RNA sequence: CCGCACAAGCGGUGGAGCAUGUGGUUUAAUUCGAUGCAACGCGAAGAACCUUACCUGGUCUUGACAUCCACGGAAGUUUUCAGAGAUGAGAAUGUGCCUUCGGGAACCGUGAGACAGGUGCUGCAUGGCUGUCGUCAGCUCGUGUUGUGAAAUGUUGGGUUAAGUCCCGCAACGAGCGCAACCCUUAUCCUUUGUUGCCAGCGGUCCGGCCGGGAACUCAAAGGAGACUGCCAGUGAUAAACUGGAGGAAGGUGGGGAUGACGUCAAGUCAUCAUGGCCCUUACGACCAGGGCUACACACGUGCUACAAUGGCGCAUACAAAGAGAAGCGACCUCGCGAGAGCAAGCGGACCUCAUAAAGUGCGUCGUAGUCCGGAUUGGAGUCUGCAACUCGACUCCAUGAAGUCGGAAUCGCUAGUAAUCGUGGAUCAGAAUGCCACGGUGAAUACGUUCCCGG
């Protein structure tokens, strides 16, 4: 956008939880366009996170991302002529996608044979600022 | 185990772990295993040998293993015995069946050289 | 006993006349007929290069889309099939008659 | 006692009739589950009688063509809508409110030349 | 292009027609399972004597008015070149550019 | 950059075809084979005739041919003989029995096809082409054209270096499908080398369709 | 390969060249240019003179070389390196 | 138009002293409150004279273009045309518009063909948004030669208010020798008027007088 | 001030294997052309022979192709020998038709020269066609006015637009070419017509729209309606216009296409064709067989398949669109592990056929390994097309199981039904698609912003 700063659709509530959060986190581990896998993925790691979460699976989506969710990170700027990083805050709606992001990639990393076990594992110790996404988001803080 | 042929079947599923052999790939080994009544899922370990020499009793019919090596081996030294085409292409290590060799000719030269 | 028309053409004005000159007079002799019906048109498509000389990307696409209607006479008097014989056939449109 | 709807999404096209009953439904001269494996197409199929909160009160009877499970999925749930309409028009404005009137227009993209793909281009190379 | 390869053609095409016949008579006797293989083998061999441009495989469609090689098509008898001169002159019938 | 054929983008909308017969692909492209080389010969025939355009249209057994001339009684010679003879040669060259319907078209000079050639036979005489150009459009708007463009390319004044030189007055908008643009391409072959020329003639828009 | 219900393939000319040459006995190299012929078992121990395409090349029919074609011993393509 | 006549409508208002023109000297009373005063002892009979000519005009069947493009009082001028039948200028003045009078022919033709048109026909078988773009240059035409479609030749008598607000429509007549009749405020240039009439050029009220008289007698001049 | 130009994102290329093009090298020949963007899956929408322009050899000289002359033979059909074949040498049959009876037409052969022939050179002689900046918003003119004049103005400015789009301003007023609209397609509805398409109510049924039917619905294809900043509010010089809202299937040029201004590059093409000049003419033309265009120490470009668990394999099972078909597509049944074969129905095709979509889904297995990943390569054995698969085809079966474990600097594409991914079809074509051109399925992420990079 030079010219015309368009505004953001609209994502569609998931149909188990009409939660948008989490609609846009399938979203964003979807691959290839292949919903299917990604719902059944997100919806096994939900439950099991469940499980050792006890109530609210998806309350405890909400408080992991919190754990992990970042406020403030480097930008670049060549106002000066010359790269330049400066401090800025993060919109809320920004920083969401960011921390969903970060999940994501993390639990690719973790691998230990399943998608669901990796997605589930970096939640649970993401729900108690834990499993590295916390200390990616802790080193982007640092950077400030 | 101990199948026919030097080397030792691993313990996974009998229609795997029979591959393992030289001369016998997947179709081959599961008709080994139909012709011996043994089904596929069953493990190389916790088999009886009373069906494993019926194993190598059968894989014995087909040629596997050295055998197959050297029937091969003498089939390509005829190859270049004759001075055919494919001989002379076999004994200068090129693609044989006319595959491109300008470019990407690389699986029979080996890597790149200078 | 009933006849079928089968009428092609390559523009929709020239076939819509034909058939409505044949269902008219048809239906001017009383014997009954089923309608014009509009059966899918067929649409050829042809990629041509436009460039004489190495232009791959440049090239036009043109189309050959051909229309065809069909009627059908159930009850055929003696008074119509020679009349239908006898009315003329633009040269655009092909009629085509099987009892 | 009964009512039309016809709703296109994509390629595909359903007709569905409706009329007084439990909430049976029915596809193609089959059930529900037994058409739509999917669950999001389990519930993008239903949520029109769920906005009305007529799920028991009203049996239906679809048949879809063209398309894919989504597409069909929500070709068969802008025919409901229209045939909720038809029998009530006044839950027009509570169904457009949740945008299930719209007949969203969006279709594929055809090829184009010297083009892979539908805005898509063969990649470039410098030197 | 050459004189010399429209005269090619149109002697390929005058040669495969007049042995059509008897290239096929006798590529039936040759594929045809329950023949003699004796008759086979004379089959194989006479087909051979016959001139070799008489199979029609062995023709190559050319633009029925500049006899060019390439970019030929079948539905009008043209090269690639042609068509778009008959096309935007208007002789081609309900031929027109098109865009959907 | 090039610009489409403006005849051939109108034929949808304002220009009808030249040739309007119906055949599958059977037979389609002998179909095309024998008309054009009928309307060759023609052209090659009529050459003095001033025709403009050779449409073509075929019944199931025959075949119906249609001259634009700007000279019917040429054509036709003397008590229609020529044309008979010609309506003979079109059925041998066809193999089927033809017939030749002539028809004059009454503004010659608002005929793309016939000042295009006018003005390469101007320039095949050797004579100065701005000239030819100019009178030529000058012409055409006298008779009451929405406008003309006239276009010549090629060594002009035997040029060791080929310009391309145009002259347009009135209005030719090429843009707008509804418009009525008449054009046509011809070529002069003079001792120095080939040149061609090139004339639009818009004469006015066409509201309401094809028909 | 060509087919099995075909049987091999041999044009009729070499055919004849080489059953006058077996009747008659020991001959001079038969100078052909029908590299798509095949091998057959009666010209064993032949010497036939094959087109490589600028040059008949001699190739000493062997009992081995049967079921082959006889382009597969007359290179068509000089090669020594860079 | 009598002297009291003028004086209630304001006729003797003028610019402040800080806006006047050299050649206005004769023509002022006065100053007060800092402002220029017009003395109408010059104004009323310049002003019959005037009418005087604008009569005779009229009674030769002159045509006349009354010329002002005051927001305000483009209206009055333009009603002021039409209760005498005569051609106005009441929008912004284009350049040399007398001087391009062939190029305003081909306008008012448009005009001419837009408006025909419409009553014809064929706007059906125009776009419908084709047929509204067609109305919409119609009316922007009529907005911008509303007054001269019917002047056929150019006018006869150009009236003016405000001659240096408008002072390129009395320099093209000038130079077409066409007589300007302007109402020339002090801070105007009266050399371009040839029968000049020194009055306040903004009040509604004396534009008004000024029109209703003009019209008058423009009206009783074509009467005879 | 705009532009996927960057940023913000998503997936790549760059590493591997192979496919393909090019440079180079090689070669008897590896035919020619295309070469920064804008050459390099380009001409070529398809090189085994043919194509084919190249090479080697074998052959022809008014000629393979055209007209003209005579002279002699119907034409044509069937075989035989030599040869790799062009070609020679024959040997049988026919020896016809029209004709005012002479002849003519028809072709065939021989001779005579006029001539033909050239994919030989020149795209810096050219026409025609095309690329490109760029679908960019520009390029101009008439009259008027200004200046002594070259010239200027308009076309600049304020705003605003996708836009020289629009409104004001302003000595400019208008115009032309562009922009936009008119065209196609797509999203809603209406009318008309209902078979080969349709099945709601009907009865009837072998449960098959299949049969009585029914004309509703889907759909088909003609005609028509619909969107206009039209309405509302707010902003704004009350202006243009922008923001939001209503209603609406659709809202602000709805989506996509076609459409390419004046010109720029002596850009590309004499090998589509045409063409000025030049050149060749018992050969630079013509015919034939074989070879080559497919080479291989290399280098570059574009692709394909991968390195896996969001996966592989097994079993079960669901939902498309758009096309093609007569020397064609070819069902059914039978045979074959399979490619296929045999038999043979139907269909010039809303009817018959290609042709069962695949991702998906359900269950089971595989447990992170060079693996049940990967499929290169190679051996063996086949099928089919075709005179003919050695050079040099596609495919099948068994066997074999390289590299490869996510790729350096650098670099590319993309703003929504898009990218990504999954299949399907078509052209060319006897056969030969990882290319090209089309079709649908599933279907995202991101865009604060114009400071930098680049092009206008
Ligand atoms: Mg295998
Ligand atoms: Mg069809
Ligand atoms: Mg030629
Ligand atoms: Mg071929
Ligand atoms: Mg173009
Ligand atoms: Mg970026
Ligand atoms: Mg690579
Ligand atoms: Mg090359
Ligand atoms: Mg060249
Ligand atoms: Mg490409
Ligand atoms: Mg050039
Ligand atoms: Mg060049
Ligand atoms: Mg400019
Ligand atoms: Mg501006
Ligand atoms: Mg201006
Ligand atoms: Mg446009
Ligand atoms: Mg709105
Ligand atoms: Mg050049
Ligand atoms: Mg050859
Ligand atoms: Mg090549
Ligand atoms: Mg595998
Ligand atoms: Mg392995
Ligand atoms: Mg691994
Ligand atoms: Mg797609
Ligand atoms: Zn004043």
């Amino acid at each position: 956008p030079r010219r015309r700063v368009i505004g953001q659709r609209k994502i569609l509530p998931d149909p188990k939880f009409g939660s948008e959060l989490l609609a846009k986190f399938v979203n964003i581990l979807m691959v290839d366009g292949k919903k299917s896998t990604a719902e059944s993925i997100v919806y096994s790691a939900l439950e099991t996170l469940a499980q050792r979460s006890g109530k609210s699976e998806l309350e405890a989506f909400e408080v992991a991302l919190e754990n992990v969710r970042p406020t403030v990170e480097v930008k670049s700027r060549r106002v000066g002529g010359s790269t330049y990083q400066v401090p800025v805050e993060v919109r809320p709606v920004r920083r969401n996608a960011l921390a969903m992001r970060w999940i994501v990639e993390a639990a690719r990393k973790r691998g230990d044979k399943s998608m669901a076990l990796r997605l589930a594992n970096e939640l649970s110790d993401a729900a108690e600022n834990k499993g590295t996404a916390v200390k990616k988001r802790e080193d982007v803080h640092r950077m400030a | 185990a101990r199948i026919a042929g030097i080397n030792i079947p691993d313990h996974k599923h009998a229609v795997i772990a029979l591959t393992s052999i030289y001369g016998v790939g997947k179709t081959r080994s599961k008709a080994i295993l139909a012709a011996a009544g043994i089904a596929e899922d069953v493990k190389i370990s916790e088999l009886s040998e009373g069906q494993i020499d019926t194993l190598r009793d059968e894989v014995a019919k087909f040629v596997v293993e050295g055998d197959l090596r050297r029937e091969i081996s003498m089939s390509i030294k005829r190859l270049m015995d004759l001075g055919c085409y494919r001989g002379l292409r076999h004994r200068r290590g090129l693609p044989v069946r006319g595959q491109r060799t300008k470019t990407n000719a690389r699986t029979r030269k080996g890597p790149r050289k200078p | 006993q009933r006849i079928r028309i089968r009428l092609k053409a390559f523009d929709h004005r020239l076939i819509d006349q034909a058939t409505a000159e044949i269902v008219e007079t048809a239906k001017r002799t009383g014997a009954q007929v089923r309608g014009p019906i509009p059966l899918p048109t067929r649409k050829e498509r042809f990629t041509v290069l436009i460039s004489p000389h190495v232009n791959k990307d440049a090239r036009d696409q043109y189309e050959i889309r051909t229309h065809l209607r069909l009627v059908d006479i159930v009850e055929p008097t003696e008074k119509t099939v020679d009349a239908l014989m006898r009315l003329d056939l633009a040269a655009g449109v092909d009629v085509q008659i099987s009892l | 006692n009964q009512y039309y709807g016809t709703g296109r999404r994509k390629s595909s096209a359903a007709r569905v009739f409706i009329k007084p009953g439990n909430g049976k439904i029915v596809i193609n001269q089959r059930s529900l589950e037994q058409y739509f494996g999917r669950e999001t197409a389990r519930m993008v199929v239903r949520q029109p009688l769920e906005l009305v909160d007529m799920v028991e009160k009203l049996d239906l009877y679809i048949t879809v063509k063209g398309g894919g499970i989504s597409g069909q999925a929500g070709a068969i749930r802008h025919g409901i809508t229209r045939a909720l309409m038809e029998y009530d028009e006044s839950l027009r404005s509570e169904l457009r409110k949740a945008g299930f009137v719209t007949r969203d227009a969006r279709q594929v993209e055809r090829k184009k030349v010297g083009l892979r793909k539908a805005r898509r281009r063969p990649q470039f190379s410098k030197r | 292009a050459k004189q010399s390869m429209k005269a090619r053609e149109v002697k390929r095409v005058a040669l495969a027609d007049k042995y059509f016949a008897k290239r096929a008579e006798l590529k039936a006797i040759i594929s045809d399972v329950n023949a003699s293989d004796e008759d086979r083998w004379n089959a194989v061999l006479k087909l051979q004597t016959l001139p070799r441009d008489s199979s029609p495989s062995r023709q190559r469609n050319r633009c029925r008015q500049t006899g060019r090689p390439h970019g030929f098509l079948r539905k009008f008898g043209l090269s690639r070149i042609k068509v778009r001169e008959a096309a935007m002159r208007g002789e081609i019938p309900g031929l027109k550019k098109a865009s959907w | 950059g090039q610009k489409v054929h403006p005849n051939g983008i109108r034929l949808g909308i304002v220009k009808p075809w030249n040739s309007t017969w119906f055949a599958n692909t059977k037979e389609f492209a002998d179909n095309l084979d024998s008309d054009f080389k009928v309307r060759q010969y023609l052209t090659k025939e009529l050459a003095k005739a001033s025709v403009s355009r050779i449409v073509i249209e075929r019944p199931a057994k025959s075949i119906r041919v249609t001259i634009h001339t700007a000279r019917p009684g040429i054509v036709i010679g003397k008590k229609g003989e020529d044309v008979e003879k010609l309506r003979k040669v079109v059925a041998d060259i066809a193999g089927v029995p033809a017939q030749i319907n002539i028809a004059e078209v009454r503004k010659p000079e608002l005929d793309a096809k016939l000042v295009a050639d006018s003005i390469t036979s101007q320039l095949e005489r050797r004579v100065m082409f701005r000239r030819a150009m100019k009178r030529a459009v000058q012409n055409a708007m006298r008779l009451g054209a929405k406008g003309i463009k006239v276009e010549v390319s090629g060594r002009l004044g035997g040029a060791e270096i080929a310009r391309t030189e145009w002259y347009r007055e009135g209005r030719v908008p090429l843009h707008t499908l509804r418009a009525d643009i008449d054009y046509n391409t011809s070529e002069a072959h003079t001792t120095y080398g080939v040149i061609g020329v090139k004339v639009w003639i818009f004469k006015g828009e066409i509201l309401g369709g094809m028909a | 390969p060509r087919s099995l219900k075909k049987g091999p393939f041999i044009d009729l000319h070499l055919l004849k060249k080489v059953e006058k040459a077996v009747e008659s006995g020991d001959k001079k190299p038969l100078r052909t240019w029908s590299r798509r012929s095949t091998i057959f078992p009666n010209m064993i121990g032949l010497t036939i003179a094959v087109h490589n395409g600028r040059q008949h090349v001699p190739v000493f029919v062997t009992d081995e070389m049967v079921g082959h074609k006889l382009g597969e011993f007359a290179p068509t393509r000089t090669y020594r390196g860079h | 138009v009598s002297m009291r006549d003028m004086l209630k409508a304001g006729v003797h208002f003028g610019h402040q002293t800080r806006y006047w023109n050299p050649k206005m000297k004769p023509f002022i009373f006065g100053a007060r409150n800092k402002v220029h005063i017009i003395n109408l002892e010059k104004t009323v009979p310049m002003f019959n004279e005037a009418l005087a000519e604008l009569n005779k005009i009229a009674s030769r069947k002159g045509k006349i273009l009354f010329v002002g493009t005051k927001r305000a009082a483009s209206e009055a001028v333009k009603d002021a045309a039409l209760s005498c039948d005569q051609f106005f200028v009441n929008h912004r003045w284009l350049g040399g518009m007398l001087t391009n009078w062939k190029t305003v022919r081909q306008s008012i033709k448009r005009l001419k063909d837009l408006e025909t048109q419409s009553q014809d026909g064929t706007f059906d078988k125009l776009t419908k948004k084709e047929a509204l773009m067609r109305t919409r240059e119609l009316e922007k035409l009529e907005n911008s030669l509303g007054g001269i479609k019917d002047m056929g030749g150019l006018p006869d008598a150009l009236f003016v208010i405000d001659a240096d607000h408008e002072h390129i429509a009395i320099k093209e007549a000038n130079n077409l020798g066409i007589p300007v009749f302007a109402i020339v405020d002090t801070n105007s240039d009266p050399d371009g008027v040839d029968f000049v009439i020194p009055g306040n050029d903004d009040a509604i009220r004396a534009v008004t007088l000024y029109l209703g008289a003009v019209a008058a007698t423009v009206r009783e001049g074509r009467s005879q």
